[PDB]
């Protein structure tokens, strides 16, 4: 299962 | 042996042609088990292994929601990084992200990782201790400061050391019939005449899993890298892999050369010799 | 901007035997950027029913793709893989060699 969400760069 | 779960995310901008291409793939060891492709019909995370298909609708809805969020972040990032480097709107650019976790033979957490690239080279990466970042240049330092302010490392560490490994263990159990298998390489050797006085010896490994393998040539028992060629390990398409290693030798001296094959499925390494 | 030339391998899933069903593979690896043309050719003409893997990449960020088609090799039929990429001055055609 993937990470919940990714932060913008 | 050890096991891994890894996710790979690629976004590619399309100047003058709309939204970026986005492709996500998930692997357990050398076995793909999910994908998302912006080009495809469903716009959902999709199964690519029978042992993941069995997960229920809440799993697939959740993975779809989260992977769409990944896609959105990449779409913003392409614009942001274009800004950081003051690049024009004329060119296509690439964002790549890889993250995941390794467990040992005891299935206990071994290590975690998260790497991020812009246009094919390192941009920013989590350090091994999962507590700080390595940035490639000043532009990437901007991102580093943002992720420090947002305490991304803390959250990500919680995922890599916990959730990631929990998923990996679940998958390893459910897909045990294929994931916890070892397929030993089938080996053989061929010969070509290069000229009247030179010959190519080619050492073959076929039908093996996992992909990790070592093929080495030796002359009189000493390692030889000179006049050798190693092709990239390649998928057969049936879940197994192939590789070969060749050496150019003086005609008549074939017997001095031995190919050595190391694989998980070979407790005793193999030594092949030309007839 | 990283530009990496594709490494191209053309081979069969199983040991080739004329008259027996098999899969013809074209594996392209180690390339960047991701935009790439890959076609399988039978006697100089492109094969339509070709599948391809989901774009993924290696530790050095370079991409890899597998294109494959079901086929029955014969003594007469010539197979090849045509690849085009920004790193190539012209399209590269790699013939199927049964020992490569």
């Amino acid at each position: 299962g993937v990470w919940i969400r990714t932060p913008p760069a | 042996g050890s096991h891994s779960m890894r996710y790979f995310f690629t976004s590619v901008s399309r100047p003058g042609r709309g939204e970026p291409r986005f492709i996500a793939v998930g692997y357990v060891d050398d076995t793909q088990f999910v994908r998302f492709d912006s080009d495809a019909a469903s716009q959902r995370m999709e199964p690519r292994a029978p042992w993941i298909e069995q997960e229920g609708p809440e799993y697939w809805d959740g993975e779809t929601r989260k992977v769409k969020a990944h896609s959105q972040t990449h779409r913003v990032d392409l614009g942001t990084l274009r800004g950081y480097y003051n690049q024009s709107e004329a060119g296509s650019h690439t964002v790549q992200r890889m993250y995941g976790c390794d467990v040992g033979s005891d299935w206990r957490f071994l290590r975690g990782y998260h790497q991020y690239a812009y246009d094919g080279k390192d941009y920013i990466a989590l350090k091994e201790d999962l507590r700080s970042w390595t940035a490639a240049d000043m532009a990437a330092q901007t991102t580093k400061h943002k992720w420090e302010a947002a305490h991304v490392a803390e959250q990500l560490r919680a995922y890599l050391e916990g959730t990631c490994v929990e998923w990996l263990r679940r998958y390893l159990e459910n897909g045990k019939e294929t994931l916890q298998r070892t397929d030993a390489p089938k080996t053989h050797m061929t010969h070509h005449a290069v000229s009247d006085h030179e010959a190519t010896l080619r050492c073959w490994a076929l039908s093996f899993y996992p992909a990790e393998i070592t093929l080495t040539w030796q002359r009189d028992g000493e390692d030889q890298t000179q006049d050798t060629e190693l092709v990239e390990t390649r998928p057969a398409g049936d879940g197994t892999f192939q590789k070969w290693a060749a050496v150019v030798v003086p005609s008549g001296q074939e017997q001095r050369y031995t190919c050595h094959v190391q694989h998980e499925g070979l407790p005793k390494p193999l030594t092949l010799r030309w007839e | 901007m990283i530009q990496r030339t594709p490494k191209i391998q053309v081979y069969s899933r199983h040991p080739a035997e004329n008259g027996k069903s098999n899969f013809l593979n074209c594996y392209v690896s180690g390339f960047h950027p991701s935009d790439i043309e890959v076609d399988l050719l039978k006697n100089g003409e492109r094969i339509e029913k070709v599948e391809h893997s989901d774009l993924s990449f290696s530790k050095d960020w370079s991409f890899y793709l597998l294109y494959y088609t079901e086929f029955t090799p014969t003594e007469k039929d010539e197979y090849a893989c045509r690849v085009n990429h920004v790193t190539l001055s012209q399209p590269k055609i790699v013939k199927w060699d049964r020992d490569m």
